[PDB]
């Protein structure tokens, strides 16, 4: 039983007590899914803030950061932006399938 | 080098951050030189408006409270300047929020009156943006530039 | 030297018109934009790399230490 | 609470090197002494001359929190209104004997205005809303 | 208020071609965040088959062993993945090249001199004067006979012309070809170009009907304004055809009855492709990649 755990890393020393204010650092990742996933997270309407920063180009790493208002935490926010954007590709993929089958 | 009674000397008396004046004169030497100086006549414009993505996205491009940016470890942010058709903020105003964010929240904010080097004519008529402001922390007139 | 195979640019495969490119010169007799278009070669980025060329590996290759002058 | 109303006229609208911004110059039509001199962003909110804009300035919406974006079924002052901005008083100004002037910046988009009585109600707030009908 | 069911009430997807090498076609109301997010993993993510260890048993010909080497990989190879799997890393090069994952290509040139007839031409001059890209032979290794016998390696473009020799030289190397991706070295880039552009909008602001009309269709390419009479004056036919040449800004005339901007979530994808795979699976592969990497973000403990 050996799952990753050096992908996604919650960064405490900027997370806040109750939840609702966290940061993150997703490794191996840049615009491509920083700014995908930053676009769907703020369409959650308890998100206060959200936007990711890539501390350096020259290495793979991905600050992301979501705060909340309450009664959602931030990692809350972060899996339910996740789940939309695992939606939002079934959207594209299945349309695109029905104009191929069309023509 | 390679002791401690050196270490501690080019983080005290020979680091960057003292030497920001020179003694020649007592004049700055140390800022940003070529194109930050012609994006913050374009970002503190009066054209410039961005909207809520995009505002909370340039706070942190550039501070980031896990390296130790920020003085609050929460990032503050203010209200739009316009609210009824679309929320709006002004470019001026993420100059107010970046001051906002690396100041210590014990003491007030800055007060400035100062100038640019662009001549109001450029502007149009009844331009007011050679002039600098800076009340309470807040950009609130005028462009950014070398000056 | 030769071709190159790919255009620096875009990436589209160029090193097998560099060939059909003189025959359409010498033997078709057409100018040099016309051939280019011909080729399939439409983004200037591309177009610019057979147009472009110079080919000394026909000049190199003169010198032969392996073989009689 | 409502700190000042008027309607102007609008007799100059100067875009003046801007493509968003244009710079509105407008006198009153109930007393002669109270002029104006605003910038809005006339993408989201067009004005031709000779309009008639109706100007309230506010200092809240009926100690809140904060500005959170709109949500179900919330009820504001802005509803009647077609254009909200949101800034500060910087400068107080005498210009004569009873022809006090304010000075207002809407994060950038400054504001003039100009009048006797309403040193009642201006303050040099930190908060005050601006909203135009019509 | 934005939902994934609202979404999927307000795509469109218009395919205007589709072919074996390019497609283009458009994805009406998305953001610019995801569709600039397809246009990335196209060129990067998405992997594909090219050459990466070449051996050099013997290579006399005038070019040098590191060009020629770097030649090779740029070679588009026409193989599909997911008939190979990924190499690994962590352990010796004995045990990194199985039949699973590699492709080895094979190359023996050696040029002699002809006995022809008369400043001729060398191909007619010289035998084997020119190693073209389709000398590269496949060497099935292992269990690559009962698995690539309906489909043998051959590079995308056989012509392309990888060295010139001369009697006496010889090119003799083996190579192999591994899977990878175009963020660690372009030439895995499955693309010639994916891009997109945004679909311009032409703003007619005043009826410029009558002979500024007939100057109005010359500022454009033809097929974009049309006319029929002073009514139906001076419409937009095909604003999907314009370039936006700026060529209507410069007239004074016209430069106050006409405004030019994009419709900013109408995008028009322009997908080739290297002959690899067809132009419009290297896009399901690329929407597929974009929602199988949130599902190991997802599926994945959230650390410290
Ligand atoms: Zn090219």
């Amino acid at each position: 039983e050996e799952p990753d755990r050096e992908k996604i890393k919650l960064l405490t020393q900027a997370t806040s007590e109750d939840g609702t204010s966290a940061s993150f650092q997703i490794v191996e990742e840049d615009h491509t899914l920083g700014n995908a996933l930053r676009y769907v997270i703020m369409k959650n309407p308890d998100v206060e803030f959200c936007g990711y920063s890539i501390p350096h180009p020259s290495e793979n790493l991905l600050n992301i950061r979501i705060q909340t208002y309450g009664e959602t935490t931030a990692v809350d926010a972060l899996q339910k932006g996740l789940k939309d954007l695992m939606d939002l590709c079934d959207v594209v993929e299945s349309k695109f399938t029905e104009k191929i089958k069309s023509m | 080098p390679q002791n401690e009674n050196a270490r501690a000397e080019a983080l005290n008396l020979a680091n960057t951050d003292s030497q920001y004046l020179t003694p020649t004169s007592g004049s700055p030497v140390r800022g940003l030189i070529q194109d930050h100086i012609s994006a913050g006549v374009w970002l503190t414009s009066k054209d410039s408006f961005f909207t809520r993505e995009q505002y909370q996205q340039y706070i942190y491009g550039c501070i980031r409270p896990e390296d130790g940016h920020t003085t609050r470890s929460k990032i503050v942010t203010l209200p739009p300047t316009i609210f009824k058709p679309y929320p709006l903020w002004t470019g001026k105003q993420i100059i107010t929020t970046v001051l906002l964010n690396v100041t210590p929240p014990d003491m007030p904010g800055i007060n400035l009156i100062s100038k640019n080097k662009i001549k109001n004519e450029y502007w149009g008529k009844g331009s007011l943006e050679n002039e600098v402001l800076f009340k309470d922390g807040a950009l609130l007139c005028g462009i950014l530039d070398k000056s | 030297m030769i071709v190159p195979v790919r255009c620096f640019s875009c990436g589209k495969v160029v090193g097998d018109k560099w060939e059909s490119y003189l025959n359409l010169l010498q033997e078709d007799e057409l100018d040099e934009g016309t051939a280019l278009s011909r080729l399939g070669l439409k983004r200037y980025c591309c177009r610019r790399m057979i147009l472009t060329h110079v080919d000394l590996i026909e000049k190199f290759l003169r010198y032969n230490p392996l073989e009689k002058r | 609470n409502t700190l000042f109303d008027d309607i102007f006229q609008v007799s100059e609208v100067d875009p003046g090197r801007y493509n968003k911004v244009c710079r509105i110059e407008a006198a009153s039509t109930t007393q002669d002494q109270c002029k104006l001199t605003l910038d809005i962003n006339v993408e989201l909110f067009p004005v031709a001359a000779q309009d008639s804009l109706t100007v309230t300035i506010a200092s809240s919406l009926n100690a809140t929190r904060s500005w959170r974006p709109p949500q179900a079924g919330d009820r504001s002052l802005a509803d009647d209104y077609d254009y909200v901005m949101y800034g500060t008083a910087y400068k107080f100004e005498e210009v004569s004997k009873d022809l006090i002037a304010v000075y207002y910046s809407f994060g950038g988009l400054l504001m003039r205005l100009e009048g006797n009585y309403r040193n009642l109600n201006n303050l040099k707030q930190e908060n005050a809303y601006l909203l135009i009908r019509r | 208020e934005w939902n994934v069911e609202k979404f999927k009430k307000d795509f469109e997807v218009n395919i205007s071609s589709l072919d074996a090498r390019e497609a283009n076609f458009d994805l009406i109301n998305i953001d610019t965040s995801i569709a600039n997010a397809f246009r990335r993993i196209m060129i990067s993510e998405v992997p594909s088959v090219a050459a990466e260890y070449v051996y050099f048993f013997n290579n006399t010909s005038v070019i040098q062993d590191e060009v020629l080497a770097h030649r090779i990989g740029l070679v588009p190879l026409k193989v599909d993945p997911d008939m190979l799997t990924w190499v690994d890393s962590n352990l010796p090069d004995d045990e990194k090249f199985t039949d699973e994952n590699t492709i080895v290509l094979s190359l023996n040139v050696k040029c002699t001199r002809n006995p022809d007839a008369p400043s001729t031409d060398p191909k007619e001059l010289y035998n084997n004067a020119h190693v073209y890209a389709r000398d590269l032979k496949f060497e099935p290794q292992g269990r690559q006979s009962t698995t690539f016998a309906d489909c043998p390696v051959v590079p995308a473009d056989p012509d392309i012309l990888l060295a010139k020799l001369r009697p006496g030289q010889e090119i003799s190397l083996k190579a192999h070809c591994i899977l990878g991706i175009g963020g660690d070295h372009a030439k895995f880039s499955p693309v010639s170009t994916a891009s997109y552009r945004l679909l311009p909008q032409i703003n007619i602001l005043q009826p410029i009907k009558g002979e500024s009309a007939r100057r109005f269709q010359k500022c454009f390419p033809p097929g974009v304004i049309g006319i029929d009479e002073g009514s139906d004056e001076a419409y937009v036919k095909d604003a999907r055809k314009d370039t936006v040449s700026r060529e209507v800004l410069r007239y004074e005339e016209f430069a106050d009855k006409v405004k030019l901007g994009r419709v900013r979530n109408h995008f028009i994808f322009n997908v080739e492709s290297a002959g690899a795979m067809t132009p419009e699976e290297i896009f399901f592969k690329s929407v597929r990649i974009l929602k199988n990497k949130a599902e190991y973000l997802k599926n994945c403990p959230i650390t410290q």
